[PDB]
């Protein structure tokens, strides 16, 4: 989220700061996402003892 | 009070050495000092701490502390020296004066 | 310089209670290090303390005579008052004040350099 | 007036204070301030030299018979610059500013009784022109362990402080305490150096010394119990352990794998490239025309 | 009487008292009275835990250096704010106090520095400043200069030029005991009831009731997650007492 | 602050509340359809078996 | 270069030993040291054995705390 | 909705207004998804006359 919206710019990191958690919240969200993607393939594939 | 004891007195020819002695049970321990007192007057420092003088006060007075025994030394004794001499002591808050010792010359 | 006078009664009777005050100047009873005693001399007698206390309103007394003594300071007019009651016509004395040297942490009473002039009380009927 | 007469530990979990004033209780919180790294090199002397500032100092020291007085903050320590003067004497603490001329090895001159548990002081010999700052208290003050953390933010000079018993012979404890404000003093002066005072005796001493640490801009999770007192701390920089409660905003990590920070290379030198011209633009033929 | 220069300029420090900005806000007196991150009209009901008077004299043409983000010779090199100033900056013509016919120089200002100052520094080195690659010795000559120049202040002087008495307000509000309170009328303490309260400039509304959370000295309020305030010490009884919405 | 400078401010804090409350309000509806599609498989299980 | 770094760990009730994966990077640009496809793994001893997955690092490998 | 965003300060309730119904769709919005939850219980367990 950081590097996407300031890049490596301190002045801006030092602004996104007042907005809270939203960085972390959208992070968490996508880690959610690709947490999923392995479970799809397990519940599809892996039936097998 | 804590126990402190002088000679009644001390009789000395001018120009000689007067000593008064000043025995506790405890002088080894603290520190003593000597009081200078003339006839109707108040008493004046003259020895501290054992063995230092206020300012003011002539070299010729002198003193030690040993073995709980405490002396005063007049060296040079002079006629003007005629007084009475207190030791005091104190023992761990304990105040105490002796009979004091009355010098002539 | 440092100085040290007292005053009051000069006549009391047995069973009365003295007070006496000593006015100084030079220095504060407020100030650190600094401790006021009273001392007794009766007439041809040696000294005897009685009681001094502390610019931290810490006191010290005589142990055969701390029933009878009490010690207060005046922290505005820069006095000391002993008080002392029950007075035997044996009590006559002349009074003294005087400052004392302080050592620190262990709090202890060391000599009395400045002493002031006294005073003559009589006890008698 | 004047008399003309290191190894290192760890600090553990120490130099943690209490980073303002607000009561907090049964909470985790995040805060950024200048605080002593956990595990850190800390200075020990046994010994009065004069040592940097830096951004903050951690000073702490173990003693029986109250030798270390106070410290002297300021530059040149000289009577050229104000300086400040912290010390501690027989009934209270007396902090100053002015212009000081300090003594090349400046102390106070204490001789003590045949009773080695009592003092009293003969002289003073650490030095006052052009007084700005007073300011008189009390005191500041088994072995006795001081700790204190000296900052100095917009001409305020914080000091906090912590007084506790010790059981060690020569070394820093293996534990965890907050140092609470003590003092917040409006001077307005710069520091950048300072000498701790000892008391001396007629000169030597007797046993005991002082630790020297140094803070720095970190980032830590202070944990508060039910009573608002702080009992835990995570240095978040410590390690990649310590990065992990950080980031999840709690002293348990269960197993797993867990996203904590992003790595980047940083740049090893700057360069500038501008053209090979020259000449001078003819701005004065515009200007002064 | 007297002012302090631009380059030494004085700090007074304001604490322990109740303050009163109507007097100085409703004064015809002033020609500039600017206030940042506060309101004039609610600086008289407010509590700070200090506050600082800085005082200077300089010239008219100067005057509008005196602000949060600007430069110049004086907020450059002699007293500069910071970006979130929060204070007011006041100031007023004094050509017939500071003013002089044959020119009033014990005011002056530094001219020559090797870089910009920080936020309230204040700079009072009188050394020589080198400004070629040869050194002064504490002489002044070619590349050699004193560091602090006069200024006219003559009574027949132009309003840029006149000499101009400012005095700078600046207001610091950190969690600590506040030392200065616009005027003040304190009432009576409810508890156990729904009220409207204002604690040491402190406002909402809520319930208040004895705490049984124990304060540490130094603290006068709590805060929740969501930053707001739980607990307050009061200010009179140092009671701590628990807030709670109604 | 006073009136026309608090419009300023609170303007700020209101667009940043809003986007904080509409952002969990899109969370939880997409979590919601995660938990009825759950409940229909419970509720078929419960048929079934 | 640059990338996400992910911690490694058995849990504190067991442990307080930790691994650490640099994604998507090589081991020769980082600075126990193994090359994965996804990233260098820190602090991870590799064995020939295997096991039931435990922690899942990526590209068929998984780490456990032995 | 009004309360997270502007608590009791009818100055940020009166901004709040010249943003339309933001307000009403989220609280709709959540509304519905608190009915479902009832809907999801009651298709489980309630399928017994
Ligand atoms: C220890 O420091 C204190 C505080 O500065 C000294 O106390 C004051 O000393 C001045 C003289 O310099 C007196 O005029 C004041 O009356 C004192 N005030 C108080 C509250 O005591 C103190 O004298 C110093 N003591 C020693 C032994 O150095
Ligand atoms: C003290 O020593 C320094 C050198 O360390 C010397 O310059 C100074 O003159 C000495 N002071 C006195 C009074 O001798
Ligand atoms: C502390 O110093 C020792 C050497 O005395 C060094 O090995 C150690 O790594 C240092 N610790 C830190 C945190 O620098
Ligand atoms: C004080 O210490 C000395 C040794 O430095 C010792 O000889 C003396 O007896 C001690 N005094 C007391 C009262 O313990
Ligand atoms: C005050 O400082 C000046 C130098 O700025 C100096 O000449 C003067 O002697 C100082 N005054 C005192 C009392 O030290
Ligand atoms: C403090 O003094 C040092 C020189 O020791 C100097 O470099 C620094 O700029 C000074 N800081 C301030 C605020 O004067
Ligand atoms: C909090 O204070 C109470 C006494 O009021 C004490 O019994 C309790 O142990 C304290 N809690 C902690 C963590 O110190
Ligand atoms: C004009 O020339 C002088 C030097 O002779 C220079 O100091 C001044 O800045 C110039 N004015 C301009 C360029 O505007
Ligand atoms: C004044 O406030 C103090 C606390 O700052 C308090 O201790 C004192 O009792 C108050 N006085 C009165 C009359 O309430
Ligand atoms: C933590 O470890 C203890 C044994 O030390 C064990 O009994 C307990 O079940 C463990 N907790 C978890 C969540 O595994
Ligand atoms: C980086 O890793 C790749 C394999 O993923 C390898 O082919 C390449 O040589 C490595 N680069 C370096 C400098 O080791
Ligand atoms: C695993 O097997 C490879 C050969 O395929 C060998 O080079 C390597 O050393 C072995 N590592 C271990 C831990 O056995």
């Amino acid at each position: 989220c950081t590097m996407y919206i300031c890049g490596d710019s301190t002045e801006c990191s030092n602004l996104l700061l007042q907005y809270g958690s939203f960085c972390t919240q959208l992070n968490r969200a996508l880690t959610g996402i690709a947490v999923e993607q392995d479970k799809n393939t397990q519940e599809v594939f892996a039936q097998v003892k | 009070s804590y126990e402190l004891t002088q000679p009644p007195s001390v009789s000395v020819s001018p120009g000689q050495t007067a000593s008064i002695t000043c025995s506790g049970d405890k002088l080894g321990e603290t520190y003593a000092s000597w009081y200078q007192q003339k006839p109707g007057q108040s008493p004046i420092l003259v020895i501290y701490q054992d063995n230092k003088r206020p300012s003011g006060i002539p070299e010729r007075f002198s003193g030690s502390n040993s073995e709980n025994t405490a002396t005063l030394t007049i060296s040079g004794t002079q006629t003007m020296d005629e007084a009475d001499y207190y030791c005091q002591a104190w023992d761990k808050t304990i105040a105490g004066f002796g009979g004091g010792t009355k010098l002539t010359v | 310089q440092i100085t040290l006078k007292e005053s009051g009664p000069t006549l009391v009777k047995p069973t009365q209670t003295l007070t006496l005050t000593c006015k100084l100047s030079g220095f504060s009873v407020n100030t650190g290090g600094v401790g006021v005693g009273w001392i007794r001399q009766p007439p041809g007698k040696a000294l005897e303390w009685l009681a001094l206390i502390y610019w931290n309103d810490d006191k010290l007394y005589s142990p055969s005579l701390k029933s009878r003594l009490t010690v207060t300071k005046d922290t505005s007019k820069n006095q000391v008052v002993l008080t002392m009651t029950n007075m035997d016509p044996v009590d006559t004395a002349t009074y003294y004040c005087a400052h004392v040297l302080v050592w620190f942490g262990e709090v202890l009473p060391d000599a009395f350099d400045v002493w002031g002039q006294g005073t003559m009380v009589t006890v008698s009927s | 007036q004047c008399v003309n007469l290191p190894a290192y530990t760890n600090s553990f979990t120490r130099g943690v204070y209490y980073p303002d004033k607000v009561f907090r209780s049964s909470v985790l919180h995040s805060t950024q301030d200048l605080f002593l790294p956990f595990f850190s090199n800390v200075t020990w002397f046994h010994d009065n030299p004069v040592l940097p500032f830096n951004d903050g100092v951690y000073f702490a020291s173990i003693e029986k018979s109250n030798i270390i007085r106070g410290w002297i903050f300021g530059t040149t320590l000289d009577s050229k610059t104000q300086s400040l003067l912290i010390v501690n004497n027989a009934t209270n603490v007396v902090i100053k500013v002015c212009e000081f001329q300090f003594c090349n090895d400046p102390f106070l001159d204490v001789y003590y009784h045949k009773n080695n548990k009592s003092w009293m002081k003969s002289e003073f010999r650490v030095y006052a022109n052009n007084c700005t700052f007073e300011y008189v208290s009390q005191p500041f003050l088994f072995k006795n362990l001081r700790e204190f953390v000296f900052k100095n933010i917009d001409g305020y000079f914080k000091i906090y402080s912590k007084h506790t018993p010790i059981n060690l012979v020569r070394d820093l404890p293996q534990g965890f305490s907050a140092l609470e404000p003590l003092v917040d003093l409006p001077i307005g002066i710069n520091i950048t150096r300072f000498q701790t005072l000892l008391a001396l005796h007629r000169w030597t001493a007797g046993a005991a010394a002082y630790y020297v640490g140094y803070l720095q801009p970190r980032t830590f999770l202070l944990k508060y119990n039910e009573n608002g007192t702080i009992t835990d701390a995570v240095d978040c920089a410590l390690d990649p352990l310590s990065e992990t409660k950080c980031t999840l905003k709690s002293f348990t990590v269960e197993k797993g794998i867990y996203q904590t920070s992003n790595f980047r290379v940083q740049p090893t030198e700057s360069i500038v490239r501008f053209p090979n011209i020259t000449n001078l633009c003819p701005f004065g033929e515009v200007f002064n025309a | 009487t007297r002012f302090a220069s631009v380059y030494a300029w004085n700090r007074k420090r304001i604490s322990n008292c109740v303050a009163d900005y109507s007097v100085l806000y409703n004064s015809a007196s002033f020609s500039t009275f600017k206030c940042y991150g506060v309101c004039p009209t609610k600086l008289n009901d407010l509590c700070f835990t200090n506050v600082y008077a800085d005082s200077f004299v300089i010239r008219g043409d100067e005057v509008r250096q005196i602000a949060p983000g600007q430069t110049g010779k004086i907020a450059d090199y002699n007293y500069k704010l910071p970006d979130d100033f929060t204070g007011c900056v006041i100031a007023w013509n004094s050509n017939n106090l500071d003013s002089k016919v044959g020119g009033n120089y014990n005011y002056r200002y530094r001219l020559f520095r090797k870089s910009n100052l920080k936020p309230f520094e204040r700079d009072i080195s009188t050394e020589i400043y080198q400004a070629g690659s040869t050194p002064c010795n504490g002489v002044q000559g070619f590349n050699c200069y004193f560091p602090l120049q006069s200024y006219g202040f003559q009574p027949t002087n132009g309003v840029g030029y006149q000499p101009y008495r400012v005095v700078v307000l600046s207001f610091e509000l950190l969690h600590a005991p506040a030392t200065v309170c616009g005027p003040k009328k304190s009432t009576n303490l409810v508890k156990n009831k729904c009220v409207n309260f204002n604690f040491n400039g402190l406002t909402g509304t809520g319930v208040l009731t004895e705490s049984n959370k124990k304060f540490l000295p130094f603290q006068q309020f709590g805060r929740d997650i969501a930053d707001t305030t739980d607990a307050v010490r009061d200010p009179q009884t140092l009671e701590i007492l628990d807030i709670t919405p109604c | 602050l006073c009136p026309p400078e608090a419009e300023v401010q609170i303007d700020r804090l209101i667009t940043g509340r809003l986007q904080s409350l509409q952002t969990y309000v899109t969370q939880q509806l997409i979590r919601a359809a995660e938990i009825r599609a759950s409940a229909n498989l419970a509720a078929t299980k419960m048929s079934e078996c | 270069s640059f990338g996400g770094v992910s911690v490694i760990t058995p849990g504190t009730n067991t442990s307080n030993q930790v691994a650490v994966l640099y994604q998507g990077v090589n081991c020769t640009e980082v600075p126990n040291v193994f090359q994965t496809r996804a990233g260098c793994l820190i602090g991870a001893e590799h064995v020939n054995n295997s096991y039931e997955c435990d922690i899942p690092i990526g590209a068929g490998i998984c780490a456990s705390y032995q």
